[PDB]
């Protein structure tokens, strides 16, 4: 049993079989409890699910083949499993909050891409769309061994540390040192020497973060609002140490909507970014141009911290959810759909023991085990 | 909001 929680917007089912448009308070998912759930993901009005049997479940809109079900258009309203991954037993599922596009990582180290495949992003050597899972042939050589997603680009690190990025390079994101589109994975050379454990891929005009084992964190591509936090908002097509999070024991890093969040082992949060309606939890709407901590969780053990586009989830080490951010879809789970300026207690979870949280791009979710 | 999702009701 690991019991699954959703909230927020479900305007395209991708709550996968709630009633109501606008779910306000988390709701016991069954479709979703009833799969023994490892990872749940939110990408763009989409919900995936891989279940401790290594399959991979979707739900909610299907346009430009978000979900990998062989489909292009309407709604996938209760989910469904992804039947061209079925001989494999996959570990991971990444997406962005805003993100058309997915990998899946399998225990043995291969990596699928599907959806929309603009800009490359799908690692295929083209910008076609896969409506299906397709292996990233680039990649088949290398022992994969996490992968994170973003809007318009995609990355892959090896268990020897190296990192591969591809998709669009506008604004500098994938790293390489030009602003050039890559079709294919392609290694970011500036960061052989460091061994890269997390990556996390922005939307949009889109940053790019990166953590290493030695717990040094680089950031690079759009420097809107000071997501990079490095100050001010020039971009950058080169990995560059964000000298402020050194030191700090940081084991987790997320990138939002223009915005960035790093988790520490000591289990504090700090975020940096784009302030508009409330991302960042810091109590006022300004932009933070390097990292801040996020005072409202100060005293609180966070072991788990999850970002959709304007919204943030955070859950403590007694398995309570915070939430902080914007609230147009009661995506924050308080019931109404008021901004929570700072961090806030998630209303309706009291006695279940949550150990992991998840966000698409305006929906939620929580589940125990 | 760029970022902001449509409720399609």
């Amino acid at each position: 049993r690991t019991k699954v929680f959703v909230w927020g917007l479900n305007d395209k089912d991708q709550l996968g079989g709630l009633k109501g448009s606008k779910i306000k308070v988390p709701s016991f998912s069954e479709t979703l409890s009833a799969l023994n759930v490892v990872q749940v993901a939110g990408g763009s009005k989409s919900l995936f699910a891989v279940t401790v049997e290594g399959k991979v479940y979707a739900c909610g809109e299907a346009t430009n083949g978000r979900l990998g079900l062989g489909i292009s258009s309407g709604t996938v309203p209760i989910p469904r499993q992804i039947t061209a991954l079925s001989s494999y037993v996959v570990k991971k599922v990444a997406v962005h909050s805003g993100g058309r596009h997915a990998t899946a990582l399998t225990v043995d180290g291969k990596v699928f891409s599907w959806g929309e495949g603009d800009d490359g992003k799908l690692g295929h050597f083209s910008r076609m769309n896969c409506d299906k899972p397709r292996l990233i042939e680039a990649l088949k050589t290398k022992r994969i061994r996490d992968i994170a997603c973003g809007s318009s680009h995609s990355a892959a690190l090896t268990s020897s540390g190296e990192l591969y990025t591809w998709g669009l390079g506008e604004y500098g994101r994938l790293g390489h040192g030009d602003n050039t589109t890559q079709l294919k994975p392609k290694m970011v050379k500036v960061l052989l020497g460091h061994r890269v454990i997390q990556v996390a891929c922005g939307s949009r005009d889109a940053q790019t973060l990166a953590l290493t084992d030695e717990g040094l964190v680089f950031s690079w591509g759009d420097g809107d609002f000071g997501k990079l936090g490095r100050g001010g908002s020039e971009g950058c097509n080169i990995p560059q140490n964000i000298e402020r999070l050194n030191g700090q024991g940081v084991c987790q890093i997320e990138c939002g909507a223009q915005f960035s969040l790093a988790l520490t082992k000591s289990g504090v949060v700090w975020t940096w970014g784009k302030g508009d309606y409330f991302r960042l939890g810091h109590g006022s709407d300004v932009h933070v141009r390097k990292p801040q901590v996020v005072e409202g969780l100060r005293g609180k053990k966070i072991v788990h911290v999850a970002v959709g586009a304007l919204h943030c989830l955070a859950v403590t080490d007694s398995g309570q959810v915070y939430a902080w951010g914007d609230n147009d879809h009661g995506q924050q789970g308080n019931g109404t759909t008021t901004v929570n300026r700072k961090p806030t207690l998630v209303q309706g979870l009291e006695g279940q023991k949550i150990t992991r949280v998840a966000c698409g791009s305006s929906h939620s979710v929580a589940w125990t085990t | 909001d760029d970022d902001k999702d449509e409720d399609t009701h």
